């Protein structure tokens, strides 16, 4: 008849309850909101309380019972729960909500060890002072209940054993602005750090996860992936092995190249006994890729590309096929086949298909990727070579054979070498694009290492970002996102660290960048479009034109601040070449929007003053920030409007933006009836994509007689991303829902 | 995971443009 | 500009 109810607080144990100061705080988080019941979110809570319990718990509760009611009639549940989480992690890191004052975060934190100690040295307490004022804690109510996990779970400086959280999502961006821009000249220094740190906080700037981690805090290492090409020496593929190794154990995905290793039975070069082919060596840069990674197989990623015309082609084709002799089968890698004009057209012609070991047809290799035409003239003149050692196949054999195994694992990567070098910011004769990353997004020049600390060796990097199309109003936003965007970066690239001296080459010399979008399959339901029936080609090449145009001004403007990058001379740009110029011509049938901008006195801006970056858009997939933003991902239509995660504080649940007024606008990506719509937007996005765009195909059992997909269908989607200049193929998905 | 029916038809590939 |  005082029948209480005992909170126990952060040792200070004892206390009695406070149902009024709960009820407070939920319906503060409600503000706002609509169709949420707090009297709900109450009872599912309340029912679970016990006599002493910590009020840790009490939060815990309140926050899974608002995040157990998210769906998709209920969609703002995902705030309530967000915002209560966000109200706890205050709590959790200040001992109060309101965030203690810039200057006083950064210098407790710099005594901690947990932020970069130049922070302070780069910027005085009034500097400190004056940024504080552009932050706006309240952003941090606009995050959803999957993001703040995210933050909370992967982004926030904390400790991963005590689980202590130190910092709060404004700071974070307040101090990656500083960071990046931290050697900007005092004139404008600050004007930069708020634009940018507005960017990102209202989710126009996307960012990698290893940048939004650990951008101001000690480390220097923000790879999230490489690019390795190994020569046919021992040397090099010891150094290719090295080199990998190093990188795992920074969480990079690998991109490796192994298509020049000559193939099994081919003669000992002196000493190097590559009798035994390609296999065992694969093996190797498999055991070498997950070197790092938790049991010997659980993390650490890679994708190995070759040659469709490589002599062992038929056993690299089913390494991945786990009914095999464990010795012939090397299963934890993706395969990218490279193809190329001359292949498809023995496949349409119904002609062999000649596999060479590349070591015995000299210039067979380079051509491949650099000149068609010499590539033509060598691989007939070797056909009738009879010296050369050689194997026939039926084209429609072998295709059936990749597209088949591409089937089943659906990690069978296709990549396009012509259309990587004759639509490219690079002269093939020069700086060649012979291979991928491993989500085939990156398109960059590569030479093989002799040793691990070789000079002249090259190796490609991943210096990511992207474009919210869902966060910004109309496309001449991006003209100023672009120069944050392209400015941060490109300091990145001088702030942080290099382990293999091949991938500080790269990059200081050709200062490549892969920015990109997010948010596509929201941005077309607003405007009304869909992917499947062409109904968007138009909007899609109006907005991809703005997002390359406003790039390269930006890495233009930048040329002339600061000089552009070292080896811009190897670009097309530098020979006045503009992806306009090059792109598949049978776009121009399926869309006739005209270009809005002046591409003629950027031509000239670009031959002049050249740029800063070699390369600026790519389009990855982004799972992570997308969910940060409440974003779908990337380009890809969802696979339904609400998706599902797992975790440790029960399930995660996010609903598609704005799904109240756009559910029915949305095309989700089993309701397209096959693959043409889509891979026509790809080719469109391509026309103007600097590198590649990480594309999908996707099949449907239930839309084929007896559950069963054509062979023929895979060729024809296969033709028709060749036929509208798709660079790369990614992922294979099969199902109709997930 | 996909099941698909190998049977492919040269003849219907042969008019497709590149 | 344009390096030298």
């Amino acid at each position: 008849m005082n029948q209480n109810l005992l909170v126990t607080k952060r040792d200070g144990s004892t206390e009695r309850i406070n149902l009024d100061k709960i009820h407070r705080v939920l319906d503060w988080a409600a503000e706002g909101l609509h169709n949420v019941s707090i009297s709900q979110v109450e009872l599912r809570s309340h029912i679970q309380f016990y006599d002493g319990i910590k009020t840790s718990d009490i939060h815990e509760t309140i926050i899974k019972a608002a995040a157990d009611l998210i769906s998709r009639d209920a969609p703002d549940y995902q705030y309530l729960a967000a915002r209560l989480a966000i109200f706890h992690l205050r709590k959790k890191a200040y001992g109060q909500f309101e965030p203690p004052a810039l200057y006083d975060h950064v210098v407790k934190m710099v005594e901690m060890g947990k932020y970069d100690n130049h922070l302070l040295e780069d910027y005085t307490e009034e500097e400190f002072k004056q940024m504080d004022t552009f932050i706006d804690h309240d952003r941090d109510m606009t995050f959803s209940y999957a993001a703040v996990k995210q933050l909370e779970g992967k982004y926030l400086v904390q400790n991963r054993v005590t689980g202590e959280i130190y910092e709060s999502a404004q700071f974070l961006y307040i101090l990656v602005a500083a960071c990046l821009f931290s050697n900007y000249p005092r004139e404008t220094r600050l004007q930069y750090v708020k634009r940018f740190y507005d960017a990102v906080s209202t989710f126009k700037i996307s960012l990698p996860t290893p940048i939004m981690s650990g951008v101001r805090t000690p480390t220097r290492q923000f790879s999230s992936c490489v690019l390795i090409e190994c020569g046919d020496s021992l040397d090099s593929i010891n150094a290719t092995s090295s080199a990998i190794v190093k990188y795992v154990s920074q969480r990079a995905g690998i991109g490796i190249n192994a298509g020049r290793i000559r193939a099994l039975g081919s003669p000992i070069r002196g000493g190097e006994a590559f009798h035994t082919g390609c296999i065992p060596f694969y093996k190797h840069f498999q055991t070498a890729v997950k070197s790092c990674s938790q049991g010997g197989v659980r993390g650490g990623a890679a994708t190995l590309f070759y040659p469709m015309w490589h002599l062992e082609v038929e056993s690299l084709l089913v390494l991945k096929n786990n009914r095999g002799v464990e010795g012939n089968r090397v299963r934890h890698m993706d395969y990218g086949v490279q193809i190329n004009k001359l292949m498809y057209t023995r496949l349409l012609k119904g002609e062999d298909i000649t596999l060479f070991s590349p070591s015995d047809v000299p210039g067979l290799y380079d051509a491949f990727f650099a000149d068609q035409e010499e590539f033509e003239r060598l691989y007939t003149k070797y056909e009738k070579d009879d010296s050369i050692r050689k194997q026939r196949v039926k084209a429609v054999e072998l295709f059936s054979l990749m597209m088949q195994e591409r089937a089943s694992t659906g990690r069978i990567y296709i990549q396009n070498v012509d259309h990587c070098n004759t639509h490219s910011p690079f002269d093939p004769a020069i700086a060649p694009v012979r291979q991928s990353n491993l989500c085939l997004a990156i398109a960059l020049p590569t030479k093989p290492l002799n040793d691990v600390n070789d000079e002249n060796g090259e190796i490609a990097l991943c210096t990511l970002s992207a474009f919210n199309l869902g966060a910004i109003n109309n496309l001449d936003e991006l003209e100023e996102l672009a120069i944050l965007a392209v400015r941060a970066l490109d300091a990145l690239l001088d702030y942080q660290d290099y382990p293999i001296p091949a991938a500080k080459r790269g990059a200081m010399g050709r200062r490549t960048l892969g920015i990109g979008v997010i948010n596509f399959a929201y941005y077309l339901a607003k405007h009304g479009k869909r992917y499947s029936d062409g109904s968007a080609n138009n909007l899609t090449h109006k907005t991809f034109e703005a997002i390359q145009y406003y790039l390269l001004k930006a890495s233009n403007e930048l040329a002339k601040e600061q000089g552009a990058c070292p080896w811009f001379n190897e670009t097309t740009y530098a020979k006045g070449i503009l992806p306009i110029d090059t792109y598949k011509k049978d776009l121009d049938t399926i869309a006739n929007e005209p270009l809005h901008y002046d591409w003629e006195a950027l031509r000239e801006s670009i031959k002049t003053h050249g740029l800063r970056n070699s390369t600026l858009s790519a389009l990855m997939p982004s799972e992570t920030s997308s969910q940060i933003s409440n974003a779908t991902n990337g380009i890809e239509p969802p696979r339904g409007y609400v998706s599902i995660k797992a975790s440790k504080d029960g399930i995660l649940r996010q609903v598609v933006p704005d799904y109240e007024h756009l559910h029915d606008a949305y095309e989700l990506l089993w309701e397209m009836p096959g693959n043409d719509g889509y891979l026509q937007l790809v080719g469109i996005m391509q026309k103007f994509i600097d590198q590649s765009i990480s594309a999908n195909t996707n099949y449907d059992p239930s839309r084929f007689p007896s559950g069963k997909v054509p062979m023929q269908q895979l060729l024809k989607d296969l033709l028709t991303a060749y036929k509208f200049g798709v660079k790369t193929l990614y992922y294979q998905n099969t199902r109709d829902g997930a | 995971v996909g099941q698909i029916d190998s049977e492919v038809d040269t003849d219907d590939l042969s008019n497709f443009q590149l």
